[PDB]
RNA sequence: UGUGUGUCCG
């Protein structure tokens, strides 16, 4: 029964050292994804900030915008369609302002 | 014979470019139009042959060559034509007097016995009533005049026809004034001692044309002078005229009822105006109009100023007052004005500026601003308007749009989410919005207060479309009967090719909506959709876009637009579109009044997160079009398009105005420097320009209007203030409400609420600016109690009387289809219903009718248009020359018994009547009753049945088989279907007018009236429904004369002439009335004796009538009994016992309607004497299922589904009833349309069907300041005598009755407290609960309509469910 | 004597055989963890990309307007 | 010889367990640095909920702007030498600053296009709106004048001339709007015109204890048909309030005053 | 004396490798719970960014064929 | 020879 018990132990024993060894890499690999994780957090927490305030300041500066309408805008918004649709020039002559 | 009519009243505009040619023609010199062109062109074949015609050369001998604008001589034409002279026309109108006059004292008599027998009258009745109305008939100013001015237009009326070579002229003289009429033109010959004089020794009227030593070199030894016009002005000075002597005889009369004050200001001022603008006008020329503008600001001004006047009640009559005195100052510079003549021009706005009236006489006063005539227009100066305005660079804020884009979805959600349940499924990443997730959760509003943080997140929301593109229910409105534009090929194909100069190498083949829409193969709105999707109107030849100039006005020209034909459809599809689907978000409340209003609910609504006081100020709607553009347009354009499943069809106006030519389409004067070469690029000048930036007026009002909402609700939401608006014609008003605490009296209230109104309208006035419309301020005015806006015009609650707008239009003629006299009567009658609406007299406007209503009758038996010369419609039709008994008889019976009268006393009291019949049954009873004749009523009523069908029964439910009441609508009808029979090539109508389409109509309306017992009104309601609804509405186009005597597919069908057959119907109709003894029988005249009861004539009258459409089954719901003969006033003492009541109601009593008068006076101006002027306290089925946005044939089935299924409640056969109604509607299946139809539960069908449907909203023929004094009890009645009672009407009757009672008489000198309404035991019924049950089925073959255009429905499912 | 010794060597080998499967268990069960460990770096390079927008954007919002 | 064997197996066994139990314990430090170091990332939600909505926020503004203008923007270094030769406005919209824009206008120095001038000005010209004058009118002399006239019946009457030496006090002492409010109460309580000048020259403070003006003519062609009922010698010590409205003046040492 | 030492052997050996399976099952269910804890939060932040990133990428996009 | 001289959206 000697012969049984030491193969019985070696077995039991080489179980127990493969599932150190699993440990042993689940720890490895967990040490790396933690430091993977943590290695951008201080760069995403500075920038969150700075993109805060920049578009603060666009929507603050864009109360302070006045616009004056040109003699172009409705030909340039109908050629755009008409070549949205069966894309082609719209048929001669020429629109009001072809620029 | 001939295919023109010329027009009897003002309908164009004054032009008088043309007249340059004829001057050209006789050797004089004239400049009216500024083309150069004009001056040195080709004449026409006609006006060249004056130069052969001996007497234009006889009447042009003695004149000098010089000549004078005609505007400077209408005033002294006025003032210096009076009929005394020699006048072509045989029967002058002068002749038929004396007989008019009689006829009216008879109408004043009727009417006063008719109040007598009511039992409202008067009180301390005056002997010398007649007397007074003879003398203020006979002694007006304006009498000889009028028929002068009548007699000279039915003689350049009868000349303006022979189109044809050979004409000829006709000349009048008229002691000082000489007129020679020749083909729509007239040369007046005048004195030049009547003219007024420069400081050169000139005439005013000569400043402009020649120089001062030209002229007088020029005219020697002359002392009368020629000027030339049209035939438009004669018309317009007969209008003027007219409405002058109806004017003065109004206000004339209303002093004999009311002596001590009256609501007209008076007839003494009046003429005093009259004398003033005539003088400023025949001094200034037609520059004196921008003067005469300004009565109506200046009224405005006077009325406000009847208040406490804190302190901004001052300002708007001191801005009107500077700016006339700077407009007087800036046109009378460069003229040469004598010291004399500047002191005196100035006496119109003195007069005006003095006046003392109170303001019931200002506001009526506002209402003779058109009294003077009308500008001369001319295109060069309203082009060069137009052109500014539309091509200015604009500055605009972004932030504005991004606010009001924001709102206006905000408004648009609020909408959807308030109906149809819950919100519409938001798509599109929802953590973008966070703030509205909770509420979308939640399936919640926010409610307003909050939404200033969030309005943001209303930008990123996506949702499917929410309305329906299939919704179109009437297809009447693509066509019309008007004029279009021609294509961009034919473009100068409308001017005249003489004074063109050149013959234009295309032509056009029709311009006419009716004609070109039965022409189009493939007309349909899945078509018009595609062609609008694919932008087919950016093609070469479809930008054309007219211009026309309107209509009468003052100022000094405003125009719209016409478009090519596909276009045109474009734009009424759209606007149907947003009709029927967008601004219901954006609604027009009215009814804004706070002192008309429940103060709890007021208070209620009043809330935003205790007295309520409010303001209004109101801003004009005029220049808003011009203003508008694309930058700012753009996102409410695209989301309308995204709103609905369409690409690009809501901005067609944008994409294709700026590449148009612009121009006026004036028959003689086409735009300058146009030349053979120059014909495809012709160049712009004074009259044409190319780039158009803004909007043009009546184009997308609605999406214009919805903007302004929403402009309106982002100004709400940034200062927390409650609004309301309101638009209408051209303007829009605004009130605030403030909301008070209890301890702050009512002093400083009205200036703390004015002052919350200037603030609001300075944050408004921002916003728009920012938005790229300017406000005036100037033009700007606040006021705490005064409101008027489009038919209404309140002064602190108190409506205000307006009713000479109305009255004063009366005309013996009108356009009425061929002259009709039946037509004629009719309008006449709607005016003076229109009129006696408001104020508060009643003679005055009876007695213009009766005045008119002879004249009408008598010009037209004489002087008849559609017949030769010397033709009298009397004599022959009779035998025997037309006596004044016979007309006087022949209009007394009314017109539901075909006898040609329209002015029914019991109008008076309410404006719908239940039963026709019944109360001209009693109207002719009592007629006959007042003189000595009651022997005539059964063979007047009897008559003679006629040879109708059961679709004239089905159109008509409430009328007679006579053939005297019926009108000329089934000829014109029958015209059109006889014209389509041979035409319309449109390949979709034709399947609609196959060829057994009178036997489909024929059976249906014989199946429909087959039931027992048989009912009129649900056949007339169901029948409306069927294909057979859509032809007859289709076939009922025709509105002019014009267009029947002129069209191309209407005459191009040989047979009959329209005219002969226009003259026959016309012969045999006047043949109808005025006979009499032949036209009867004796078989229903010995049925109908002995019956003494009103309901029961009817009823048989009814019977015997339609008796071979019912053979012998009884008829119901279509008798109801006349209110004035169903009660009986008593007029309680205020300390008495009513005999009714206590003498005679022992056994059981009897039961009454209780009147009662409050005491509470609330306010009063100017005073409490008057009833009038006071006012009080007291204000006058569910589905399983709901579909989304349901077509239009959808609503359609359910509705007729929910009908037959209520109506037919005792029979067992629905299911086989409706099934062939719906085959040809819907593409669903009986049994699935039940679960949409609501699970109706009713009683008695008759009683639903006379107000649960509301056929007419009965309202009241009464002015409002009275119903909120009285109180009307009616539970007094018990068991209601269910009954044949209308309670709507009884409380309008007793409202009515009061008013008219005491109406001339001090608040304290009525001695009458209460009123009890007692009703008789003859004229009221009990009426059972009866259900119609049907023995048979349509058993006819409905599936042929497989046609998309506005009958079939394929997949009716499209948007859902609920 | 032999019996209690072989018995014991049995439930050690049982209790073994539970260890073996309770620590399968947990390697089974600790491949989740990259489910929640890639957001991270997804959530740096799009806060990386969306540095870069916003100073492109900015960059075309001083072209465009006139400013000072 | 097995029982050596057994123990050593057992001492094997037993030191395994010892170091796959310190292997557990190093696992399980690992795991507690895991959450240690995910703890600091769950205090981000604060910041990122404020960047989203700032950024939602801006994203809505621009994307709106942009599609407001067309494909034509017409950018400032265009606009800026499009100026200068045909100095039109360029095709297409453009965008300034509010202060940017000012300054250029208010510097006559690099001939801005006109219409950009009025456009501008038509835009500013109603930021100056208050609750307060917003429909107040302009009043001068001339106005005032003409006003007061147009409601004095008749013509040449010394009322004519009480209205004259009223304006030209008033606008001397700057208080026409005053007399102007004060006469449009009266005239609007009931009073007569004539008597609203009456109070006019009877109530203002400025026209308390002052000396008439007086006026110089040449002969009595001056006096018009209406005034030679009012007038009369000249008292010593005249007053306004009196009745004083003018004094007639003559070369030859002649001097009258008229009365109402 | 020698079996004694023996299943005394054996059994701390035993209770030793159960306590060990106890600790190894307690620190599987505190992962279970850290994991289950940081799913939402993070998932959602995740998601905020890429929706934002998104509409800035296309609005940059349409900018672009302007300048 | 003067195409219906004209007369739209609501
Ligand atoms: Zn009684």
């Amino acid at each position: 029964h000697s012969f049984e018990e030491v193969v019985q132990t070696l077995a039991s024993l080489a179980t127990v050292v493969q599932q150190q060894t699993i440990a042993s890499e689940s720890l490895e690999q967990r040490i790396t994804s933690l430091e993977n994780g943590l290695k951008p957090v201080y760069d995403m927490a500075k920038t969150i900030s700075s993109l805060n305030r920049v578009c603060a300041e666009m929507v603050a500066k864009y109360d302070l915008l006045v616009m004056t309408t040109g003699r172009a805008t409705a030909t340039a918004a109908a050629t755009e369609a008409y070549w949205a649709e069966h894309g082609q020039p719209p048929p001669g002559p020429s629109l009001y302002e072809e620029s | 014979q001939h295919t023109q009519y010329p027009d009897a009243r003002l309908s164009s505009p004054i032009v008088l470019d043309q007249c340059d040619l004829v001057t050209r023609a006789c050797g004089l010199y004239s400049s009216y139009s500024l083309n150069p062109q004009l001056r040195n062109c080709k004449l026409p074949k006609h006006i060249y042959r004056l130069k052969y015609d001996v007497t234009v050369t006889k009447f042009l001998s003695d004149v000098p060559v010089a000549t004078l604008p005609i505007d400077f001589i209408v005033p002294i034409l006025l003032k210096a034509l009076s009929g005394n002279g020699f006048c072509p026309v045989e029967p002058r109108c002068q002749q038929f007097l004396d007989e008019i006059i009689k006829y009216t004292m008879q109408d004043a008599l009727f009417l006063k016995y008719y109040l007598k027998n009511v039992g409202a009258q008067e009180d301390c009745v005056d002997d010398h009533f007649q007397e007074k109305i003879l003398s203020s008939i006979q002694g007006n100013e304006f009498l000889h005049q009028m028929f002068f001015w009548y007699d000279l237009a039915i003689l350049t009326r009868r000349g303006r026809l022979n189109r044809g070579n050979s004409r000829s002229t006709w000349f009048v003289h008229d002691d000082l004034i000489d007129i020679l009429g020749y083909g729509d033109y007239v040369f007046w010959k005048i004195p030049i001692s009547l003219l007024p004089l420069n400081t050169q020794g000139i005439p005013h009227a000569a400043m402009d044309w020649y120089q001062t030593s030209v002229f007088k070199e020029a005219v020697q030894g002359h002392t009368h002078i020629v000027s030339v016009s049209t035939a438009d002005v004669l018309i317009m000075c007969k209008d003027l005229i007219t409405c002058r002597f109806n004017t003065t005889l109004i206000s004339k009369i209303a002093e004999v009822e009311d002596p001590v004050c009256s609501d007209y200001p008076n007839f003494k001022i009046v003429s005093m105006l009259y004398q003033s603008g005539d003088y400023l006008l025949s001094i200034l020329g037609s520059d004196g109009y921008k003067i005469i503008k300004f009565l109506e600001p200046l009224c405005l001004a006077k009325i406000q100023l009847c208040s406490k006047y804190t302190e901004r009640k001052g300002r708007f009559l001191t801005q009107m007052h500077l700016a006339v005195n700077h407009t007087l100052e800036e046109i009378t510079e460069i003229r040469a004005l004598k010291p004399s003549q500047a002191h005196k021009i100035r006496e119109f706005h003195r007069t005006l500026i003095r006046l003392e009236m109170t303001p019931q006489q200002l506001c009526e006063l506002f209402s003779i601003q058109k009294h003077w005539g009308h500008p001369v227009l001319h295109s060069e100066t309203a082009i060069q308007k137009v052109k500014k305005h539309a091509t200015v660079l604009k500055a605009l804020r972004p932030i504005v749009i991004f606010e009001t884009y924001c709102v206006f979805k905000y408004s648009i959600a609020k909408h959807y989410f308030d109906s149809q349940g819950s919100w519409y499924s938001v798509t599109s990443d929802r953590n973008l919005t966070p703030g509205l997730n909770s509420y979308i959760k939640r399936n919640q509003f926010p409610p307003l207060p909050m939404i200033k943080e969030l309005l943001w997140e209303f930008y990123h929301l996506d949702h499917p479309p929410l309305f329906s593109t299939k919704i179109i229910s009437d297809l009447s409105i693509f066509i019309k009967d008007r004029a279009t534009a021609v294509e961009r090929t034919c473009w100068d194909a409308v001017f005249e090719p003489n004074v063109l100069g050149y013959n234009p190498p295309h032509k056009f083949s029709t311009k006419r909506v009716p004609e070109q829409f039965l022409e189009q193969e493939n007309f349909s709105i899945e078509n018009v959709l595609s062609y609008a999707q694919k932008l087919e109107y950016l093609l070469p030849q479809y930008r054309n876009f007219s211009f026309s100039l309107k209509e009468k006005e003052l100022n000094v020209g405003r125009t719209f637009g016409k478009l090519p034909y596909p276009t045109r459809n474009v734009q009424t599809l759209c606007e149907a579109l947003l009709a029927d689907g967008l601004a219901k978000a954006f609604p027009s409340n009215m009814m804004v009044v706070t002192e008309r209003e429940q103060k709890e609910s007021l208070l209620h609504q009043a809330s935003w997160h205790a007295t309520v006081r409010g303001s209004s100020f109101v801003t004009d709607l005029e220049k808003y079009n011009l203003a508008f553009r694309y930058e700012f347009t753009a996102p409410f354009i695209e989301y309308c398009n995204r709103c609905y499943g369409v690409k690009n069809v809501f901005n067609w106006m944008h994409y294709t105005i700026p590449q148009c030519y612009m121009h006026v389409s004036d028959y003689y004067n086409p735009p300058h420097n146009l030349t053979l070469e120059n014909r495809n690029n012709p160049p712009e000048g004074p009259s044409s320009y190319r780039g158009h930036m803004g909007g043009i007026e009546g184009l997308q009002q609605k999406l214009w209007t919805s903007i302004s909402c929403a402009q309106i609700s982002l100004v709400e939401i940034k200062t927390g203030f409650k609004l309301r608006s309101a638009v209408m014609g051209d303007n829009q008003c605004i009130t605030v409400l403030s909301v008070f605490p209890l301890e702050t009296d009512a002093d400083e209230q009205e200036q703390s609420a004015e002052d919350n109104a200037a603030r609001v309208a300075a944050s408004l006035a921002k916003v728009t600016s920012a938005c790229g419309i300017f406000l005036k301020p100037d033009e700007t005015f606040v006021h705490s109690g005064f409101i008027y806006f489009g038919k209404k015009q309140y002064l602190n609650g108190v409506q205000l009387p307006q009713s000479l707008k109305t009255a004063t239009r009366m005309a013996p003629l009108s356009d009425a289809i061929f002259d009709d006299l039946q037509g004629t009567l009719a309008s006449i009658g709607t005016a003076f219903e229109r009129s006696i609406s408001e104020t508060r007299h009643i003679f005055p406007c009876r007695i213009t009718a009766a005045f008119h209503t002879f004249f009408s009758v008598r010009i037209l038996q004489y002087h008849h248009l559609g017949f030769n010369k010397g033709f009298d419609l009397g004599q022959l039709t009779l035998g025997k020359p037309l006596d004044f008994g016979t007309i006087s008889l022949a209009l007394a019976v009314p017109q539901v018994l075909g006898g040609l009268s329209f002015l029914n006393p019991e109008k008076c009291f309410y404006r719908n009547l239940g039963d026709p019949v019944t109360s001209g049954l009693f109207q002719l009873k009592t007629y006959l009753r007042m003189i000595e004749m009651d022997d005539l009523f059964l063979p007047l009523i009897a008559k003679n049945p006629g040879n109708c069908t059961a679709i004239d029964f089905v159109l008509n439910p409430s009328g007679l088989n006579v053939p005297g009441s019926q009108d000329l609508t089934s000829f014109l009808r029958q015209i059109v279907r006889r014209t389509i029979t041979l035409s319309a090539k449109n390949k979709l109508i034709n399947t609609l007018f196959h060829a057994s389409a009178d036997f489909e109509d024929e059976m249906v309306c014989k199946w429909l009236l087959s039931s027992t017992p048989v009912m009129s009104r649900f056949a007339a309601d169901i029948f409306s429904r069927t294909p057979s609804g859509k032809r007859l509405q289709i076939l009922g186009y025709l509105e002019g004369t014009r267009t029947l005597l002129a069209s191309k597919i209407i005459n191009n069908n040989t047979e009959t002439p329209v005219l002969d057959r226009l003259r026959k119907i016309t012969l045999q109709r006047w043949s109808l009335w005025f006979s009499y003894l032949d036209h009867c029988d004796n078989i229903l005249a010995e049925a109908l004796t002995q019956i003494t009861c009103t309901v029961d004539l009817a009823q048989i009258l009814r019977e015997y009538s339609w008796a071979h459409i019912l053979e012998g089954r009884p008829l119901i719901g279509a008798t109801l009994p006349c209110m004035i003969e169903q009660f009986k006033v008593v007029w309680l003492k205020p300390y008495e016992q009513c005999p009714q009541c206590s003498n005679a109601k022992q056994p059981g009593g009897k039961p009454f309607v209780s009147v009662a008068v409050k005491k509470h006076i609330v306010s009063a101006w100017p005073n409490a004497s008057r009833i009038s002027w006071t006012i009080g306290d007291g204000i006058p089925g569910q589905p399983a299922i709901k579909p989304k946005c349901p077509s239009a044939a959808l609503r359609e089935a359910i509705e007729l589904a929910s009908r037959l299924t209520w109506v037919t409640q005792g029979s067992s056969n629905s299911d086989l009833l409706i099934k062939p109604f719906l085959e040809a509607r819907v593409n669903l299946s009986v049994q699935e349309i039940l679960q949409m139809t609501p699970s109706h539960y009713s009683g008695n069908i008759v009683h639903r069907y006379n107000d649960q449907y509301s056929p007419h909203s009965f309202m009241a023929n009464r002015m409002s300041n009275s119903a909120t004094r009285l109180i009307v009890s009616t539970n007094t009645l018990g068991e209601f005598s269910d009954s044949n009672i209308i309670f709507q009407n009884v409380i309008n009757y007793a409202v009515a009755l009061f008013d008219i009672k005491f109406r001339n008489t001090e608040a304290t000198d009525i001695q009458y407290n209460r009123a009890h309404l007692h009703l008789t035991k003859c004229c009221t019924r009990e009426v059972p609960a009866q259900y119609l049950t049907y023995t048979s089925t349509l058993d006819l073959d409905l599936t042929r309509y497989r046609e998309n255009e506005l009958i079939y429905d394929n997949n009716p499912l499209k948007g859902g469910l609920n | 004597s032999f019996e209690e010794v072989v018995q014991t060597l049995a439930s050690l080998a049982t209790v073994v055989q539970q260890q073996t499967i309770a620590s399968e268990s947990l390697e089974q069960r600790i491949t989740s963890l990259e489910n929640g460990l890639k957001p991270v770096y997804d959530m740096a390079k799009t806060i990386s990309s969306l540095n870069r927008v916003c100073a492109e954007m900015v960059a075309k919002y001083d072209l465009l307007v006139m400013t000072t | 010889h097995s029982f050596e064997e057994v123990v050593q197996t057992l001492a094997s066994l037993a030191t395994v367990v010892q170091q796959q139990t310190i292997a557990s314990e190093s696992l399980e430090q690992r795991i507690t640095s895991l959450e240690n170091g995910l703890k600091p990332v769950y205090d981000m939600a604060k910041t990122i909920s404020s960047l989203n909505r700032v950024c939602a926020e801006m994203v809505a503004k621009y994307d709106l702007l942009v599609m407001t203008t067309g494909r034509a923007t017409a950018t400032a270094a265009a606009t800026e030498a499009y100026w200068a030769e045909h100095g039109q406005p360029p095709p297409g919209p453009s965008l300034y600053e509010e202060s940017a824009i000012r300054g250029k206008i208010e510097s006559r120095d690099e001939t801005v296009p006109q219409s950009v001038r009025e456009a501008f000005n038509n835009l500013d010209s109603t930021t100056s709106l208050t609750e307060e004058n917003f429909g107040k009118p302009d009043i001068s002399a001339k106005d005032l004048r003409n006003i007061m006239y147009d409601h004095l019946p008749g013509f040449g009457t010394a009322f004519h001339q009480l209205v004259q030496v009223i304006c030209k006090l008033g606008k001397d002492s700057n208080s026409l709007d005053i007399i102007h409010a004060e006469f449009q109460a009266s005239l609007a309580e009931g009073d007569s015109p004539q008597c609203a000048l009456i109070q006019i020259t009877k109530r203002v403070p400025i026209f308390q204890d002052a000396a008439p003006p007086v006026i110089h003519i040449r002969s009595r062609g001056d006096i018009p048909r209406a005034c030679q009922k009012s007038l009369r010698p000249v008292p010593p010590s005249p007053k306004i309030d009196r009745g004083w409205v003018c004094v007639f003046q003559l070369q030859d040492g002649k001097t009258l005053g008229l009365k109402i």
